[PDB]
């Protein structure tokens, strides 16, 4: 099984003039999505005469 | 004047103001309690005295390379930059007319018209203690408090 991450997207914004008006931060989630993985085979063969 | 009253905030060397922006409404004097409104404009107060909950917020002085000083007017219509008040912080609030600050940690009340008054704390909310032993008489003097 080959589980693999998908994290979310982020990020609160605020606009000003003067710039200082206490930037405000953010982080990403996750979760996870699998698939597997099988096997497959063949074969083939004569005899010793022929 | 020994006390030079020409910066609104004087609150500590180390401690940095916080500031929220947003529209006029009228032209108001810095120094005086606001209250943001609909939209994202902001006026002077008119609320009543005896009414809880409020949070500090004054205006700052506009900026040096905007016209703007501790008796300037800002300009109506336009973006004015104010602060929120944290607690242990000195700023230059403006008082109303005919009251005398005798002793150092009264309770500074708010009046209906954007000025500070000293009230009983009792039955309005405390916003400051006061921190200069002045006199004042005309309504739009700046008296330096400790916002605990």
């Amino acid at each position: 099984v080959i589980e693999s991450r998908r994290y979310s997207e982020a990020g609160r914004i605020n606009r000003s003039m003067s710039g200082q008006t206490d930037i405000d931060m953010d982080k990403t989630k996750s979760s996870y999505q699998k698939m597997v993985i099988p096997v497959f085979d063949g074969a083939y063969g004569r005899d010793f005469r022929d | 004047m020994a006390n030079s009253k020409n910066s609104i905030f004087v609150g500590g060397a180390g401690r940095v103001k916080q500031t929220i922006e947003g529209l006029a409404q009228s032209a108001f004097k810095p120094g005086q309690l606001l209250a943001r409104a609909a939209g994202d404009a902001i006026d002077v107060t008119a609320k009543a005295s005896t009414t809880y909950g409020n949070e500090f917020l004054i205006c700052d002085d506009q900026p040096q390379t905007l016209g703007g000083g501790t008796d300037v007017a800002v300009t109506a219509g336009d973006t004015v930059q104010a602060i929120s008040v944290l607690p242990g912080q000195y700023v230059l609030l403006s008082f109303a007319a005919t009251q005398n600050v005798t002793t150092k940690g009264a309770a500074v009340a708010s009046n209906g018209d954007g000025n500070f008054k000293l009230g009983n704390p009792a039955t309005e909310q405390t916003f400051a203690v006061t921190e200069e032993i002045i006199n004042v008489t005309t309504a739009g003097t700046l008296v330096l408090c400790r916002a605990i």
